[PDB]
């Protein structure tokens, strides 16, 4: 039961990011709590779009990277 | 002869430094959605 | 013999709780000693009902949980 319960908790509260072809199609994991833009938690969805427009926006400005591919990480409040 | 020892005592003070208090434990994202949209997360994705 | 004897001791004196679909159909284990409501030990049965009415009663009031599912635990006298 512990596995299913921690899995459900992470599934309801987190969100994996993904980009172009990357082995395992996962680039970072941020909680759906640190991505809101309003007081209601559904607003996380809106806060998601900006990031997918920001990450791409960085790739379109910093192409010299190893792959045209960044990472993602949320420590504390950032 | 006068006693060269006074009842006056030495004083030490506490290292009392106050920084910035922490925010309380914000509600879990499941309960957040509950008392804001009246229905749990499972009942919202079934639509 | 040690295995059979500790197994018999735990079987006569404890009681597993269970709820809805949970992997392994076991949510906590409380002894049949800490659930009495009278001086005679059979009364544990009565003290069981309240808990099964309390746990459900909590689920019917706190539905936002990961699963509609709590745990159970008896440390000391509680």
């Amino acid at each position: 039961m512990a596995m299913e319960q921690m899995t459900k908790f992470l599934k309801e509260s987190t969100y994996t990011f993904t980009g172009d072809d990357v082995d395992g199609d996962t680039v970072g994991v941020i909680p759906k709590n640190m991505m809101q833009v309003n007081s209601d938690p559904k607003s996380w969805e809106q806060g998601r779009d900006i990031l997918e427009e920001a990450r791409k926006g960085i790739i379109a400005s910093n192409p010299w990277i190893t792959n045209k591919q960044l990472t993602m990480y949320s420590q504390g409040d950032s | 002869h006068k006693q060269k020892v006074t009842q006056e005592l030495p004083e030490s003070t506490s290292f009392d430094v106050k920084g910035i208090e922490q925010e309380a434990t914000a509600k879990p994202f499941a309960k957040d959605f509950w008392e804001t949209h009246g229905e749990t997360l499972d009942e919202y994705n079934s639509r």
